[PDB]
RNA sequence: AUCUGGUUGAUCCUGCCAGUAGUCAUAUGCUUGUCUCAAAGAUUAAGCCAUGCAUGUCUAAGUAUAAGCAAUUUAUACAGUGAAACUGCGAAUGGCUCAUUAAAUCAGUUAUCGUUUAUUUGAUAGUUCCUUUACUACAUGGUAUAACUGUGGUAAUUCUAGA
RNA sequence: AUUCAUAAUAACUUUUCGAAUCGCAUGGCCUUGUGCUGGCGAUGGUUCAUUCAAAUUUCUGCCCUAUCAACUUUCGAUGGUAGGAUAGUGGCCUACCAUGGUUUCAACGGGUAACGGGGAAUAAGGGUUCGAUUCCGGAGAGGGAGCCUGAGAAACGGCUACCA
């Protein structure tokens, strides 16, 4: 006797499992973007078909309908926060269009390396989980955290970081300490 | 089971009042009272979930001890006591009056109301007849029984009632074209006028009801509950008038009071 | 089902705890720095029996203590740690095998890893992993669980049949091993059980001519049990024949 | 150890359904019943103990018994029976005539009293004329009710008469 | 070149328990989040009531750092807040003191135990001892 | 909104076997660092159970001569606190399991002009000794009882007897 | 929609209810009797109403099986009258009458490793398969039966008996 915890799955596997082709596509889109499972692609696959799916329910339905109207205006402008879809695409039929890369290009882990305070995307993985890039007032260390298009304009270094500003880290004032001690003899 | 259950479980509690379903596991049992189970509100609710005053139970008992709470005029010192429909609550050391009346969502909505406006109360006549030694009363929807009324008021008629003496001040009739709002139901919440009533015979009685936007809906006669007149009613509406609007309409005008 | 119940309850009549019973359980620390004296003592310590303790502190290595609490009537046995082959036979006549294990000294890979191995091999029947040692190390059980758990990580390779290494420091464990000893059936290994075998509290002897006589032998009979006509071997004596 | 019991007419031991107001037992919980082993009431062999009560002292004295007198542990608290137990008039005051007692402790000895039960006082006086009052009051304002209700009604059947008497003289013209 | 800045938020005047609750917003950079007695000496300043008269509970400092969210509430007078608020909080405040009984297994125990004696007891005492005696 | 290998010398078929994917579904093997969260003796044996606990309850406001505690500041009826016990209320809720059960249960929907209802809430009550203002407690009848005092029984129980 | 509510007559009754109760304040008014009055609230109490219920109840809906085709009625099966019982309708039971009631639109019987539903898994759709289990309803407390107390139990952290 309590509510049950409501929960659910994420991904989904791929009917085929063995097929050279989406192989390779798989892996050039891990590569591109610094990815550690398969599962986090499937993820964004998985997402992109439940919209697809809400968009098809609302496409078969009458123009100046209420429910096409209000459902389909907020997947739509939901869609255009993350700016995953394009301001002037702002109509259903191209959130059908959509793939999967138009989601994995909006990734925290993507935009450090687009906003150019990374080397390469796998070292702004590490830049991330790291505890070293806030949005705003927040740390965020999720790869996965899906810039909002207002957001995009704040996202630097901690106030916490060693590059951010504050003090250097543990490497830093260990060796400080080291020459210090060394000098000091 | 055997006799009558003594809990309520979180899930099973009326959908409004609006608990959330990680606090406990139980839910604030209704007592016996004045109004139905599943459409009152326990003061418990009203008094932590819907002003605050009270973070937990035990606050709420505390307040609820030193004779601070009001209902009709009368203090009530049972947590679970039920106040439903059109009840007045008065709150002396804060000194404030509320009326427990339906939000357009089919919820219970605070409601600050005058000390003039707290005096009285309605009542839907649910039954007039005739008791002991030929003397005829009334038995209005709170379970209030008034001795001696007006012979012109039969069933349906709301009654207006001094909440000092307990005795009937006016009455209203339920003639076509009256203001209502309607209490059980979907569109409870809602408030217009009563185009006509329908008339079943054995079975149901309808009402169709237009509203101040000129848009029309049915519900029983078991839901109706006369207001007043066109544009008069005898009681306060909340803000929103009792007038339903589109979730398309609602979301235009959250959107639109949006300037910082 | 009614059947299975009993048949069961004749099976688990062989340790009716009050007249009729003999639970045989060895006592066998891997680790040199260890003492077997002190595992009894804990165990029969959570019994809340001092008197049965201080009893057998004076000179004894064999005890038959009776447990009132599950009336249970065991049998504590234990070997000379210096003679390897003792320690196998000790435990080869058993109907339970203790291990004592150490929070401080690893296990030595060349002697208490070969009894492991060699007690497994002859044959075991019901075993147990018991520590002492635990409190040796840090206050805080923080630190005290991942020395249990290592050990039970350790313990579960050569014996999977448990997953978890008892600490008698803590009450719970201690009472609950006991418990298991006194109530829990002990499984049965095979060539012992189909030869019987008698473990000996009391030997006299009796001369009947100047160059031999009778070794008189007081036991209860456990397995198959034995027979007037057939021989009987002793261990490091030989075979000899019944009278 | 089984107790005698009143009634069974048997020299043996015989199981009851024992209930509320009965000897050998005592009800644990609400309208409980039980069975129970209860020796008859005819004095046997078995009796370990027979339980004797003297109504006629003899010619001798006996030590434990009639040498020594114990005092009886309380004295009256109702009223009516302190006025028994030293036979008042109607018009003597209670208050004196309770039995108190002398506690000790330290240095000093306190002394307790009974608290009067039924005890006419000023305070039973006002309730009863507080009943007295509440009644009559109600029952005249309810008169009062059924008589402003009459008005009523009679106004309203005499205002139905002159509008059948308008409708009346509209239907003859 | 710390900053502690406490400010309060959905602030509520309640009269039915002669109090003002709120909650606590903190901005401590560099700060390993703030003690909850310092919390309360720097809101009894503020609303000029005694360091007693003030409660503070349930404080959560948010990710990566630099603030925590709490609730807090101020009494009229410091009575009223040790005859309202809960006893753990007040023994968390020292004003009150932490009642020494016995574990939930004894005291139910002990409770059981009783209820297998009739009466006072010391008739039973007096019997015991004298069949004891015997 | 997908299939692939297997009958033949080779071919196209019917056809299955095999393979493949899901299970917010059980078990098991091997492996296992961190956050949040969560189910867990249902399946077979509604099989059997040691011990401990899960149901008790008192306010300004039912009953206190504890031969209890506090003494103390007005109380010689009581009057602070209060074990015990009588009274009152509850123990019919909760929790568990799924054995029974196939128009049964249950779902939705009706009915009670076909009934009971502690409780809550609201109303609700001049009439209740003999004669006609004379006679009988209404400034208020009566009795048992417990706890307790003391005497006892029995291996034993949440046994109880006599006074 | 009533023989309803209610009223009236005539009587009836091992005569039901109609405050011998409690805590706080202690005041008015006089013929000066410590006389008559007098606030707030607690508990109780009859009836009606209300609330919480409860019990019955109408329509429609359940998995497999014809290697189950006829089933129900002495012993209630279906209906009528009257009674008895029940809080109450009612073959619920008892007398007395009838001779009915169900059935290939699958009764009756047998099976279920069957509690029912809200729901779960999976499918483009249509479906197939799960639902002991967090909410609702029901049933049971080793198996049967019986009953006290009480508004409410055929109760088992109540009682009684038989069987294990
Ligand atoms: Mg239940
Ligand atoms: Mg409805
Ligand atoms: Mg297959
Ligand atoms: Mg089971
Ligand atoms: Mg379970
Ligand atoms: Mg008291
Ligand atoms: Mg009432
Ligand atoms: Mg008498
Ligand atoms: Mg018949
Ligand atoms: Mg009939
Ligand atoms: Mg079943
Ligand atoms: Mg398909
Ligand atoms: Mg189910
Ligand atoms: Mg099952
Ligand atoms: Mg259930
Ligand atoms: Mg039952
Ligand atoms: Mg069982
Ligand atoms: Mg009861
Ligand atoms: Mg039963
Ligand atoms: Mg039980
Ligand atoms: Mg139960």
């Amino acid at each position: 006797p309590r509510a049950p915890r409501t929960y659910s799955k994420t991904y989904s596997t791929p009917k085929r499992p063995y097929e050279s082709s989406r192989l390779d596509a798989e892996l050039k889109l891990a590569g591109e973007f610094g990815l550690k499972n398969k599962k986090e692609i499937y993820r964004i696959s998985f997402q992109l078909s439940k919209i697809r799916r809400a968009a098809r329910d609302l496409l078969t339905r009458d123009e100046k309908d209420p429910k096409r109207l209000f459902e389909g205006n907020a997947l739509i402008r939901r869609l255009v926060r993350v700016g995953v879809l394009s301001e002037d695409k702002k109509k259903l039929d191209y959130v059908l269009a959509l793939k999967v890369e138009d989601f994995l290009e909006r990734r925290l882990q993507t935009q450090v390396y687009k906003l150019g305070l990374a080397k390469s995307v796998h070292h702004a993985r590490v830049l991330i989980t790291q505890r070293h890039i806030a949005v705003g007032k927040q740390i965020v260390n999720i790869p996965s955290f899906m810039v909002r298009l207002d957001s995009e304009k704040h996202i630097d270094f901690a106030p916490t970081s060693p590059f951010g500003g504050a003090r250097p880290g543990r490497v830093a004032r260990r060796n400080a300490a080291r020459k210090a001690e060394a000098s000091g003899e | 089971a055997r006799g009558p259950k003594k809990h309520l479980k979180r899930l099973a509690a009326p959908h409004h009042w609006l608990l959330d379903k990680l606090s406990g596991c139980y839910a604030p049992r209704p007592s016996a009272g004045p109004h139905k189970l599943r459409e009152s509100l326990p003061l418990i609710v009203f008094l932590r979930n819907r002003l605050k005053y009270a973070l937990n139970g035990r606050e709420v008992k505390a307040i609820l001890m030193q004779r601070h709470v009001k209902v009709d005029g009368k203090v009530r010192t049972d947590t679970t006591y039920p106040a439903g429909f059109m009840d007045v609550i008065t709150l002396d050391a804060t000194n404030e009056n509320f009326r427990l009346v339906y939000d357009v969502k089919g919820r219970f909505a605070v409601h600050r109301i005058t000390d003039e406006e707290a005096s009285y109360k309605l009542g839907k006549v649910k039954k007039v007849q005739l008791g002991k030694k030929g003397v005829p009363y009334v038995v209005t929807h709170d379970g209030r029984t008034i001795r001696y009324p007006d012979p012109n008021i039969k069933v349906n008629d709301t009654v207006k009632i001094d909440l000092a003496s307990g005795k009937i001040t006016d009455f209203i009739k339920f003639d076509a074209g009256k203001l209502v709002y309607v209490t059980g139901g979907r569109n409870l919440g809602r408030i217009g006028t009563i185009v006509h009533k329908e008339r079943h015979d054995g079975g149901f009685d309808l009402v169709h009801i237009k509203d101040s936007l000129d848009n029309t809906f049915v519900t029983r006669l078991n839901n109706v509950f006369v207001i007043g007149e066109q544009g008069k009613p005898y009681i306060s509406l909340p803000k929103g008038k009792g007038i339903k609007l589109s979730i398309a309409e609602e979301r235009d005008r959250r959107r639109a009071q949006q300037g910082l | 089902r009614a059947q299975r119940i009993l048949d069961s309850i004749e099976n688990r009549k062989l340790f009716e705890g009050k007249n009729g019973a003999a639970k045989i359980i060895t006592i066998v620390p891997l680790v040199n720095d260890l003492d077997p004296l002190d595992i009894l003592y804990k165990l029969l310590k959570c019994a809340d029996d001092e008197g049965i303790m201080v009893q057998e502190v004076d000179s004894k290595r064999i005890f038959n203590v009776h447990i009132k609490k599950f009336k249970s009537n065991l049998k504590i046995i234990i070997p000379d740690m210096t003679n390897f082959l003792n320690i196998l036979d000790c435990a080869k006549v058993a109907d339970f095998v203790v291990f004592g294990l150490s929070g401080v000294q690893e296990v030595d890979e060349e002697f208490g890893e070969q009894i492991i191995r060699a007690l497994e091999l002859q044959g075991i029947a019901s075993y147990i992993g018991v520590i002492s040692n635990l409190s040796a190390v840090h206050e805080k059980e923080k630190f005290q669980l991942d020395v249990k758990q290592s050990l039970e990580s350790y313990f579960k390779h050569f014996f999977p049949s448990e997953e978890r290494v008892y600490n008698l420091e803590k009450n719970s464990d201690a009472l609950n091993v006991l418990r298991t000893l006194c109530q829990r059936l002990p499984r049965s290994i095979n060539w012992r059980d189909n030869r019987g075998y008698v473990v000996a509290d009391f030997v006299d002897f009796v001369e009947t001519s100047p160059d031999s006589g009778d070794l008189v032998i007081e036991g209860t009979v456990r397995g198959i049990g034995f027979n007037a006509n057939r021989l009987v071997h002793i261990p490091d004596f030989g075979d000899f024949q019944l009278n | 150890g089984f107790p005698m019991k009143q009634g069974v007419l048997l020299p043996t031991r015989i199981k009851l359904l024992l209930t509320k107001n009965v000897s050998c037992y005592r009800p644990r919980r609400d309208g409980e019943r039980k069975r129970k082993s209860v020796r008859g009431a005819i004095v046997g062999p078995d009796l370990a103990v027979l339980a004797l009560v003297i109504v006629k002292k003899g010619e001798q004295e006996l030590e434990g018994l009639t040498d020594t007198t114990v005092p009886k542990r309380l004295g009256p608290k109702r009223a009516n029976n302190i006025r028994k137990f030293f036979g008042l008039s109607k018009e003597d005051d209670v208050r004196d005539f309770v039995i108190r007692r002398e506690v000790t402790k330290g240095e000093k000895t306190y002394t307790k009293a009974p608290k009067i039960q039924r005890l006419v006082t000023p305070q039973r006086l006002q309730r009863k004329r507080h009943q007295r009052a509440l009644k009559v009051r109600n029952a005249q304002a309810q008169r009062e009710a059924a008589a402003e209700y009459a008005q009523l009604l009679a106004k309203r059947l005499s205002e139905r008469k002159a509008e059948k008497a308008e409708i009346r003289k509209r239907r003859a013209s | 070149s710390d900053a502690v800045t406490i400010r309060t938020r959905k602030v509520i005047s309640n009269p039915l328990l002669a109090r003002k609750q709120f909650v606590v917003d903190v901005l401590h950079p560099n700060r390993a989040n703030v003690s909850k007695d310092e919390l309360r000496e720097k809101l009894a300043e503020v609303y000029k009531a005694e360091k007693d008269a003030v409660s503070v509970f349930g404080f959560r400092t948010q990710f990566g750092g630099g603030k925590s969210v709490g609730f807090g509430l101020v009494y009229n007078s410091v009575a009223e807040a040790k005859k309202f608020e809960p006893t753990y909080r007040l023994v968390r405040y020292g004003l009150a003191e932490k009642v020494e009984k016995a574990s939930r297994q004894q005291r139910k125990q002990k409770k059981n135990r009783d209820k297998k004696i009739f009466g006072t007891g010391k008739r039973l005492a007096k019997k015991v001892a004298r069949r004891n005696a015997d």
